[PDB]
RNA sequence: ACGAGAACAUGCGCGACAUUCCGAAGAACGCUGAA
């Protein structure tokens, strides 16, 4: 899929001390990319319990603030802005947005899930 | 041969977690509505457990169905030969729609992720770890029924079903109930006859 | 005239019905105790001989079984009349046959959508009254969602008898609509609801409008 | 007769309490921690498991520790049948069920006076105020008659340990000081005589 | 939320375009220096976020839809601040001026609901946010 | 009997302990298994309900699923990562989404039928 | 003007009873509002 292409373009084997880092980036780690999906996890089940077919305007508004927090981690961590440049995150967000259903939403979550299970599969 | 209904709402004073199968720790949850449930196994076995408590033990029930003759009265027994059926059907317990409505109401999850460091002693490093629970306030709705297998019998295991839930209502309901999870308290709506004939309005 | 009035309605699951049976599927899990399936569909099932002999027994429990019953063919005349009897000289044809009850069309199309399981594993243990420990046990059960398609053929032998038999299945309905079905019911599995489409003679000249069981 | 006896009471913040927890909220401050907040409610809150890790170590520490040890469940026996024993062989259940100390109504509302917020900020951490006072309760599972009153006298120790220890964050740096004051301890449940038990 | 002049709508990716056009290259000793808001500083655009989140911790005090009497009372001392603070610092004027917050807080008065607060909140977080990721 | 011989060679003792235990791919069990096997199970209703001899879209979609969960369960538990390494079955994975058969996937599903029948089996 | 003709392998039957995903586990330590 896209998601392993993109993780192992971005895996680098550093050697520390004769030890190995096997990191896409020198600063990505879980918990940075996880508070986003604590996030992303809060819209998946408001979508996913919910029920419509058409994302709801309370969602919409959290992919907005979503947006947002990609953008303060961005700020915090370079690690986390470089991984969003190589994976376009918010790109598939927008995408997301102009659809304005669940299918595409369900769909961008499988491939943050995907990016972020590679990630922990190489790592 | 009467059946006799007992509904009602458990509300959570705490957390609740009763395990289900990055460290979510899920708790149970009804996969159609896909929200947090309370299994009637786990509240007819914590009942079951506290009142054979209250009463005395023998030594070793190694066959779990050796308690008191009043224990196996009302929550069924297996022993060979004597095989007593429950009079005590418990329910799995669904996520109230007014609870519901009153966290949608609200920017509110069903579900919070405690964190426990679990510190150790000699090296004195916390190991990171995050327990899913039913967020405070939410509500239950319970429905128990009873058959009145004997007549005369309906008092005294009524008498026994209250100390139960007077005992649970001090206890906890699954999960980590030592390090406050899982505390409970049941608000009784009404004890109907539904079928039968008997008199339930005085129970 | 032979007079046969069919009772078609659905059997909407509340809680998690496990009715076991022999059972084989792709990467057998854990679980020793699968419930039963139509192989056909390899969807779940309700066999009619669960609600049968619930029903039966529920009924025969309201009326009031006989101290001492060793045989189902010793309970109440109205049980026997109603269910069967198979007694040396005196056997009585069951008037009332429960067909099993399938996975309704359309719980399994709203669990296509959803993309949910028909099924579902219920992990449960048991504490030990000795060493306290918990051995972790798993069920396989149907979704509360669920729904399944019933359908009953009662056969008017007698027809000043049909409006007391349709008083006792009433009766044993509302019993086991309280009761469970087939399972761990005492452990709030199996808990069961009927809703009645249809009452129809489909044979005879009888007429069951009047009829109703719920 | 399985008698369960009960204790009621508050617990005063006397320094800024800090008891982190992994959560986000709109218009967050730039603070490098947050403090554990029930949802509900939205309020600062003591969970259950602090208090009751914080008395285990301190009740560990106080009597007597074996060294080398690696795991909890070989700490003192009457550590293991007061806070509970996962051993294998020798499991025991707790009779300490310590729950969620959550934000008494009498200092929400002297809060809500004065207009003063919850939490403040100490340059950046989060810390409940000094004011504030959260509502505990415990609950104690009689399972031996004899041993309930020295139970309760160690958890008196527990307690007075606390009371001059911190709870959670930075303690060291002047961060979780509290004191216990105790409502009622009534036999909720059973026969047993509470009258003459005291935690303090 | 509010409406901007020219027909502009005041969302999140306004505070984008906002943030992009305040950002210049600022080449010194031929190395650039990214400034916003005629080079507000990290430091100045924090004691602002600190300040409305003063007003939305007061406000989370309370349970109440609309806007309380003291936090309305409060976002009015806000905004004679943000006028101080523009007199004092011309990056901090640019930044009021670019951003309408004061015009923004004087709607959220007139409607008084959390939600417009939240709103415009979340529409100055996303400003402060954007503008340290592009810096 | 591809299935025997990988779970055979792949079969072990724990000679270290002293203590008579077989061990398979290095700490196996069923329960590693569990999400993923449940998962296939999933995909197998699915085409055994369906009446075509091709895959329809959302097996695919699905089974590229169940490619992630591979992926996921290998990062999360060296065992199921010894599993499917020597069992090569993610690479059958994707041999079926080329093929694009419901006799292939069925035939996959047979394989790892055998899979965890012999590591049952061989315990 | 077939070792033939007429003759339901049928009648009663709950895959059911007993069973807490529990027992333990601090969101953590050392971090000056300051040159």
């Amino acid at each position: 899929n896209f998601a392993r292409k993109v993780v192992e373009e971005n895996k680098r084997v550093k050697d520390n001390r004769g030890r190995q880092e096997i990191v896409l980036f020198n600063g990505l780690t879980t918990s940075k990319l996880r508070n986003l999906l604590e996030l992303i996890n809060h819209v998946y089940t408001k979508v996913y319990n919910s029920d419509d077919t058409t994302l709801s305007e309370d969602v919409r508004d959290e992919l907005e603030y979503l947006k947002v927090k990609f953008a303060y981690e961005s700020g915090r961590e370079p690690a986390v802005r470089t991984f969003i440049e190589k994976t376009y995150v918010d790109k598939l967000v927008d995408v997301v947005l102009k659809k304005n259903t669940k299918k595409i939403f369900l769909d961008y979550c499988k491939y943050f899930e995907a990016l972020v299970a590679y990630a922990k599969f190489y790592r | 041969y009467s059946k006799i209904r007992i509904v009602g709402k458990i509300d959570v004073l705490t957390g609740l977690h009763i395990g289900g199968g990055a460290i979510a720790s899920p708790v149970v949850r009804d996969p159609y509505s896909r929200l947090p449930i309370i299994p009637g196994s786990s509240i007819k076995g914590k009942m079951r457990s506290l009142l054979a408590k209250h009463i005395g033990l023998i030594p070793g029930q190694k066959m779990h169905n050796q308690d008191a003759p009043e224990i196996l009265r009302l929550f069924g027994s297996s022993q060979k030969g004597a095989i007593q059926s429950s009079r005590l059907q418990i329910s799995d317990a669904f996520f109230s729609k007014a609870s519901q409505e009153e966290f949608d109401k609200k920017d509110l999850a069903y579900t919070e992720t405690k964190f426990e460091n679990t510190i150790s002693r000699l090296t004195a490093v916390a190991n990171p770890r995050q327990i899913e629970r039913v967020t405070r306030g939410a509500s239950f709705d319970f429905h128990i029924i009873y058959n009145v297998e004997n007549i005369n019998e309906v008092m005294a295991d009524f008498e026994n079903i209250k100390t139960a839930i007077h005992l649970l209502e001090n206890d906890y309901l699954g999960g980590g109930g030592t390090r406050g999870n899982g505390r409970i308290r049941f608000v009784i709506d009404s004890i109907d006859t539904v079928v039968g004939d008997f008199d339930s309005s005085n129970l």
